[PDB]
RNA sequence: UCGGAGUACAAAAAACCCUCCGAGUGAUUUUAAUCUAGACAAACCAGUCAAAAUAACCAUAACAUCACUUAUUGAUCCAAAAUUUUGAUCAACGGAACAAGUUACCCUAGGGAUAACAGCGCAAUCCUGUUCUAGAGUUCCUAUCGACAAUAGGGUUUACGACCU
RNA sequence: GCCUAACGAGCCUGGUGAUAGCUGGUUGUCCGAGAAAGAAUUUUAGUUCAACCUUAAAAAUACCCCAAAAACCCUAAAUUCCA
C-alpha cells in the first residue's frame, strides 16, 4: 500500500480489495466464498449452497481492508435500486 | 532426562530422600532385655 | 523411511453438551465416528452420526434397552444369537423440552 | 503427569484418641476456623495458588477467620499442607457492639472481649 | 463412563462367542 | 477402467445442463433428472463430453 | 522375558529336603541378573509373615503409604502416581523388602 | 478408577461360561417382548421415564365409589367353562373358523363389556383424559353403573355421548336423555361440568345442568338445581371437556347455597368446584357414573354468547413462542448476508436524518 | 498432501527421519432440489451438520448405496465455456506462469544457533579386576586357563551428544 | 597470467543515503502493569494470524466447584460439565 503517493502525496488504495469485496456503511465487509466456481460436479448440494452463499469478515480482516482502502469507499452511498441499501445500516446492536 | 526404570539406582530427589528417611522402619524396643530377664 | 502418512489432525470427535445444559433446537449435542451415544427423545441423527437437539430444553443421558430395526441384518443376527436372559443396553441422549408449545391469547372480543 | 490429588475420605475419619490428643470435643464440633499461612505458594501449583488467594491468606503469619462448613473445608483440605488451623475459642462469649474496639486474639486460639481494662 | 457405577452396562460381546478328541 | 465426465442437458426445451461421471465403455447416457426451471421430472440426454 | 520382583523363575519338587536344592539353586540365583534366592513354601510363608509383622508393629506413626495417600506436605509433586501402589517399597526395578 | 454398581447389574445372572448349553431365543419378537418387559422395571440408574414424566411413579389413589359386585368365582368359572365347551362342541362354528367366514354380534359384545369390564376401561380413559386430575385432584372411582347419554338432533337422529366422544354444540343445544338401571328405592344426582372454558379462573369449572334428588331412573321428575345451558367454547381454544357425573345418595339432601335461579345466565354464579361440592356432600353422595365428551367451536356458539349470555364472542388464537436468536455480534464471522435480517425490527427502510 | 490404529489408557488438542495399514478410485440405481432457524470445528482460507417451509413421486422415505467409509483431493488469476460449466503428480500438494550443474580462482553478511581439532557428558565400543563352576589340564575347577552368566570400577580408541569458543 | 603495489575481470564519477530476514549502536528521573511459542509460509536467522499481555470503555457474571452425567473386551494418576 502506498501511504504517500508520488504525484499528489495522498494515500492510494489497492484495487484487488474493491474488486473482490464490498464494504457496508456499518463497518462490515462482504465477500464471496472461495471456490464457488471450481469443480461443482465433485461437491455436494449443501456444499455448493455454502459456496454460493455470501459471508462476512471479522474484525482483523475488516481492519486490514479499511487500512488498505481509502476513505472514498467508506462514504455513504445512495444508489438507485441498490440491493444492499437495506443492509447498509445496523439495528438492535446492544454493545 | 532419564527413563522411569534405569540401572544406576536413579538417584532420588531430595524431598523423596527425606520422606524415605522419615518413614524408615523403627523396630519395637522393649524396656528390659528378655534374654537374661527371668 | 517405511512409515509414511501417519500425520493426521484430530477430528474433535467428542461430547459437546453434558447433562443439565440448556440447549436450543439445532444445537449439536455430540459428534462421533462410531455409534457411542445413541439419540433418544427429541434428538436427531445426522448422516455423519452426529446428534443434534430437535427441541429446546435440558440435555439428559440415560441407560436404556436396545431394540434394533428388523431391517438391520447384523443387529438382528446378534439379537437372535443373544442368550435367553441377555438384553442389550445402550446410552441414549435426550432433550427434555422446557418451553410449552404455545399459549391461547385473546385476539379480538367480537 | 502431575495433576491434582484426590484425598480419600478415610483420612478425615477421626480416631477416638485424636480428640484427647488434640483437645477437641468428640461430640460438639467447633464453630470457626482460625487459619494461618505458614509456607509459600512458590514452587506450588497454580490451583493451590488460587485457593490460597480466594481464602484470603495472601500475607503469611496473619490469621483469618472462616466458617466450619464443608464448602470451605474442601479448599482447606486442598491446601492443608500450607496452613495451620485452630478452633476459635470464646471464653467470654461473642463480642457485642460495645466491645468491638477492646477485643484481642490471644495466640492460644481464643478471642478475649475485654482487653486492657484501663 | 469408567468411574461411574453404571460402567459396562452395554457389555454384550461376552454374551455371544462368534469370532475332536 | 477410466471414467468420463459428460455434460447432459434437459429435454424440456429449457436450457439446463449438469455434469455426470460415466464409464467410457457404456452407451449414450440418458436419465430422469429433476429440472427446477420447469420443476418437473425431466428426461436428460448426453450431448457433450467435457473431461476424460 | 521381562520378570518383575516376586516372580518365580524355576520351580522344583520331589522327595528331597530343602538344604540340597537351596545349595545348588543359590548359584543359579546369584548368576541371575536380578537378585534372587532359593526359597520354599515354608521360607516364602515365613518371609511374608515377617514382613506383615514388621509393617504391623512399625513404631513411627509416619509411613510412606499414609503420607502418599493423604498428600502430606504436598509430597505427590515429587512422588509418582505409581507410588500410591508401590507404597515406597519399589523404586524403579529395585525392590527393598526392608522398607515396610 | 472403578466404582461399585448401586444394585444388581442387568446381565449378571446368566453364566458366561458354557454358552452352548444355554437356551437362546431365535425370535426378534421374543427379544422385543423381553426388552419391553425389562424396560418397565424401576431401574436404579437414570432411565427415560424419570426424566420424561412417569407422573410421580406409583400413586396411592383414594377410591371413592361403590364396592365391586360380589360374584361367586367358582360358579362363574364353571359356567364359563360349560359355555365354552358347548360352543366348542358345535361343528358349524369350526367350519366357519376354518373357512374364514365368521361374524360377531357386536351389540351383545358391547353390552357384555359394559356389564363386566366396561367400568375399568372407562376409568382408565378418564385417567388418560384427566377427569380425576381436575375434579377431585387425588381420587379415582370406578364407574360401576352404566350411563347412556344421548342428544336429539331431530325426530329420528340421536347422537350418543360415549367416554371421550366429540359432540358439537349444535347437537348439544338441547337437554340430553340419560338412561341407567336402578331400582325404585335410591336417589341420584346428575351434574354436567365444563372443565375448560372459564375465562377468569383456571382452577374453576362451569356447570351446565345440575339435577338432584332423582328417584330411580326418572330424571325429569327430579328437581333441577341448575337449568341446562348449551356448550359455549371459545373459537380459538377448542376441544373443551364436558362430563356428566352421576352420584348415588342415601338421604334426601336439601341445599340452599348451591341453588341456582331459573335464568342462571350469570357466569359469576356459574362457577363451580367439584372438590368443594363433594366435600360438602361427602356423607351421602358417592360417584357411580361418568360420561365425558369433547366439544369444539361452531356457528351455534355465537348465538349462546350473544342472545343468552349477553356478551361479545371472545376469539383466541394459538400463538407460538418467538424464535430464539443469539446475541448480535459486532463482526459476525462467516455468517450469511441475511444475518442482519434476523434482528431487523421491521421490513421498512428507515431514514434517520435524510 | 489426506485418512485409520498406538504413542495420546477416561471431554478436546498434542510432536519426532516414532511402530504399522492405506488413499490420488472403482461398481450399481433410489440421479440424490430450492430456501433458512440453530449448532460442531477452526488463526484465516477452508470443511461439517441441520429443525421448519416450498417443487415431483408412496398420497408412510428419500442421508444416493457398497468396497474397515474415514481419505479418494487443489486457492486466486487466466484460458477455453456460451447462461452455465470445465481446465494442473501447481505431488515442493495454502500452489512463483515459465529458470540446471560446478567453483580447491572464489567474494560478502553472519553462526559455536551448526560440523572437522581440542575440552566436557554417557560408556554402545574398549580396559580392568573380583562372584559363579561346567570343562581343559594323565586322576584334580581355580599351578596355568576357563564357555553360558553376575557385580563394580577407569575414561586411552571409535561411535553418540552439539555445551565453551 | 598482465592491463600503475588488492584483476575469475582496472580505477574515478554518477545512479547512491543501492539493498540487506545479517552484525553492531541507539543518549534524563521516577512510577504501574507485564509476555517462552498453536497454525501457515522457497518457511523454521523472518513475517501474518490465533492464544496471552498493555492503556481506555461498557456491562455481568467469573475461578473452587458436592450430587447426577460422559462406550462399547481389561484398564491407574485423573479430566469435561455444573449447585
Ligand atoms: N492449466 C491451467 N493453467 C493455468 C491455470 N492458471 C494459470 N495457468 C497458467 O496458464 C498457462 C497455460 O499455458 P499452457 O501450459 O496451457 O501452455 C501456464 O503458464 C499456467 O501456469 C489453471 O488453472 N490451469
Ligand atoms: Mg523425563
Ligand atoms: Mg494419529
Ligand atoms: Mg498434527
Ligand atoms: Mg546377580
Ligand atoms: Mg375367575
Ligand atoms: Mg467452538
Ligand atoms: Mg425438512
Ligand atoms: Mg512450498
Ligand atoms: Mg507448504
Ligand atoms: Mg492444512
Ligand atoms: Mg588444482
Ligand atoms: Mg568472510
Ligand atoms: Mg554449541
Ligand atoms: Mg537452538
Ligand atoms: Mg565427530
Ligand atoms: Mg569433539
Ligand atoms: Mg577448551
Ligand atoms: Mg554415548
Ligand atoms: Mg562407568
Ligand atoms: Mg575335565
Ligand atoms: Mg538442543
Ligand atoms: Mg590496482
Ligand atoms: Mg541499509
Ligand atoms: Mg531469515
Ligand atoms: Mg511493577
Ligand atoms: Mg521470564
Ligand atoms: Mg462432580
Ligand atoms: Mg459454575
Amino acid at each position: 500500500v502506498t501511504y504517500f503517493s508520488s504525484r499528489k502525496g495522498k494515500r492510494k488504495t489497492v484495487k484487488a480489495v474493491i474488486y473482490r469485496f464490498l464494504r457496508l456503511h456499518s463497518g462490515l465487509w462482504l465477500r464471496r466464498k472461495a471456490g464457488y466456481k471450481k469443480k461443482l460436479w465433485k461437491k455436494t448440494a449443501a456444499r455448493k449452497r455454502r459456496l454460493r452463499e455470501f459471508v462476512f469478515c471479522n474484525k482483523t480482516q475488516s481492519k486490514l481492508l479499511d487500512k488498505m482502502t481509502t476513505s472514498f469507499w467508506k462514504r455513504r452511498n445512495w444508489y438507485a435500486d441498490d440491493p444492499y441499501q437495506k443492509y447498509q445500516d445496523r439495528t438492535n446492536l446492544k454493545v | 532426562g532419564s527413563k522411569a526404570v534405569t540401572r544406576h539406582r536413579r538417584v532420588m530427589h531430595f524431598e523423596r530422600q527425606k520422606l524415605m528417611a522419615v518413614t524408615e522402619y523403627i523396630p519395637p524396643k522393649p524396656t528390659i532385655n528378655p534374654r537374661c530377664l527371668p | 523411511s517405511k512409515n509414511l502418512g501417519g500425520k493426521s489432525p484430530g477430528k474433535r470427535f467428542g461430547i459437546k453438551k453434558m447433562e443439565g445444559h440448556y440447549v436450543h433446537a439445532g444445537n449439536i449435542l455430540a459428534t462421533q465416528r462410531h455409534f457411542r451415544w445413541h439419540p433418544g427423545a427429541h434428538v436427531g441423527l445426522g448422516k455423519n452420526k452426529c446428534l443434534y437437539a430437535l427441541e429446546e430444553g435440558v440435555v439428559r443421558y440415560t441407560k436404556e434397552v436396545y431394540v434394533p430395526n428388523p431391517s438391520n441384518s447384523e443387529a438382528v443376527d446378534l439379537v437372535t444369537r443373544l442368550p435367553q436372559g441377555a438384553v442389550l443396553y445402550k446410552t441414549f441422549v435426550h432433550v427434555v423440552p422446557a418451553k410449552p408449545e404455545g399459549t391461547f391469547k385473546l385476539v379480538a372480543m367480537l | 503427569k502431575f495433576t491434582r490429588s484426590r484425598i480419600p475420605d478415610k483420612v478425615f475419619q477421626p480416631s477416638p484418641e485424636d480428640h484427647e490428643k488434640y483437645g477437641g470435643d468428640p461430640q460438639y464440633p467447633h464453630k470457626l476456623h482460625i487459619v494461618t499461612r505458614i509456607k509459600s505458594t512458590k514452587r506450588r501449583p497454580y490451583w493451590e495458588k488460587d485457593i490460597i488467594k480466594m481464602l484470603g491468606l495472601e500475607k503469611a503469619h496473619t490469621p483469618q477467620v472462616h466458617k466450619n462448613i464443608p464448602s470451605v473445608n474442601a479448599k482447606l483440605k486442598v491446601v492443608k499442607h500450607l496452613i495451620r488451623i485452630k478452633p476459635l475459642k470464646l471464653p467470654q462469649g461473642l463480642p457485642t457492639e460495645e466491645d468491638m474496639a477492646n477485643t484481642c486474639l490471644k495466640s492460644n486460639g481464643e478471642l478475649v472481649v475485654r482487653w486492657l481494662l484501663n | 463412563y469408567r468411574s461411574k457405577p453404571t460402567h459396562g452396562i452395554g457389555r454384550y460381546k461376552h454374551l455371544v462367542k462368534a469370532q475332536v478328541r | 477402467s477410466k471414467t468420463i465426465l459428460v455434460k447432459m442437458m434437459s429435454q424440456a426445451g429449457t436450457g439446463f445442463s449438469f455434469n455426470t461421471k460415466r464409464s467410457r465403455l457404456r452407451e449414450k447416457l440418458t436419465l430422469l433428472h429433476y429440472d427446477p426451471v420447469v420443476k418437473k421430472k425431466v428426461l436428460f440426454v448426453e450431448q457433450k463430453k467435457i473431461r476424460s | 522375558t521381562p520378570v518383575k520382583a516376586g516372580r518365580l523363575i524355576v520351580e522344583m519338587g520331589g522327595r528331597c529336603e530343602f538344604k540340597e536344592v537351596q545349595g545348588f539353586l543359590d548359584l543359579v540365583a546369584h548368576k541371575l541378573p536380578f537378585p534372587a534366592k532359593a526359597v520354599s513354601r515354608e521360607t516364602l510363608e515365613k518371609m511374608r509373615k515377617d514382613q506383615e509383622e514388621r509393617e504391623r508393629n512399625n513404631q513411627n506413626p509416619w509411613t510412606f503409604e499414609r503420607i502418599a495417600t493423604a498428600n502430606m506436605l504436598g509430597i505427590r509433586k515429587v512422588l509418582s502416581p505409581y507410588d500410591l501402589t508401590h507404597k515406597g517399597r519399589y523404586w524403579g526395578k529395585f525392590y527393598t523388602p526392608e522398607r515396610v | 478408577r472403578r466404582a461399585a454398581p448401586l444394585g444388581p447389574m442387568p446381565n449378571e445372572d446368566i453364566d458366561v461360561s458354557d454358552l452352548e448349553r444355554l437356551k437362546k431365543y431365535r425370535s426378534f419378537d421374543r427379544y422385543r417382548r423381553r426388552a419391553e418387559q425389562e424396560a418397565r422395571k424401576p431401574h436404579w440408574w437414570r432411565t427415560y421415564r424419570e426424566h420424561f414424566g412417569e407422573e410421580s411413579g406409583p400413586k396411592d389413589r383414594v377410591d371413592i365409589g361403590l364396592p365391586p359386585p360380589k360374584v361367586s368365582r367358582t360358579q362363574q368359572l364353571l359356567e364359563r367353562k360349560q359355555a365354552l365347551r358347548e360352543l366348542r362342541a358345535n361343528v358349524e362354528e369350526e367350519r366357519a373358523a376354518r373357512l374364514q367366514t365368521a361374524r360377531i354380534p357386536l351389540e351383545a359384545v358391547r353390552a357384555e363389556w359394559e356389564r363386566t369390564c366396561g367400568p375399568y376401561h372407562k376409568q382408565r380413559l378418564a385417567e388418560y383424559c384427566g377427569l380425576y386430575r381436575d375434579l377431585f385432584h387425588g381420587a379415582t372411582f370406578v364407574p360401576r353403573v352404566p350411563l347412556h347419554v344421548a342428544y336429539a338432533v331431530g325426530e329420528d337422529d340421536l347422537m350418543p355421548v360415549y367416554h371421550g366422544n366429540e359432540v358439537t354444540p349444535t347437537e348439544a343445544a338441547q337437554a340430553p336423555e340419560v338412561t341407567y338401571e336402578a331400582d325404585e328405592g335410591s336417589l341420584w344426582t346428575l351434574l354436567l361440568t365444563n372443565l375448560d372454558g372459564h375465562l377468569l379462573e383456571p382452577d374453576a369449572e362451569y356447570v351446565h345442568w345440575l339435577v338432584t334428588n332423582i328417584p330411580g331412573n326418572r330424571v325429569t321428575e327430579g328437581q333441577e338445581t341448575c337449568p341446562y345451558l348449551p356448550p359455549f367454547p371459545a373459537r380459538g381454544s377448542g376441544f373443551h371437556r364436558f362430563a356428566f357425573l352421576l352420584f348415588k345418595q342415601d338421604k334426601r339432601i336439601d341445599f340452599s347455597g348451591d341453588t341456582r335461579p331459573s335464568p342462571c345466565y350469570q357466569l359469576a354464579q356459574r362457577t363451580f368446584h367439584t372438590f368443594d361440592f363433594y366435600k360438602k356432600h361427602q356423607d351421602a353422595m358417592t360417584p357411580a357414573g361418568l360420561a365425558f365428551f369433547q366439544c369444539r367451536w361452531d356457528d351455534s356458539v355465537t348465538r349462546v354468547f350473544h342472545q343468552l349470555l349477553d356478551m361479545r364472542e371472545p376469539v383466541f388464537e394459538f400463538v407460538r413462542p418467538p424464535p430464539y436468536h443469539p446475541k448480535q455480534k459486532r463482526f459476525p464471522h462467516r455468517q450469511p448476508l441475511r444475518y442482519l435480517d434476523r434482528y431487523r425490527d421491521s421490513h421498512e427502510p428507515t431514514y434517520g436524518i435524510y
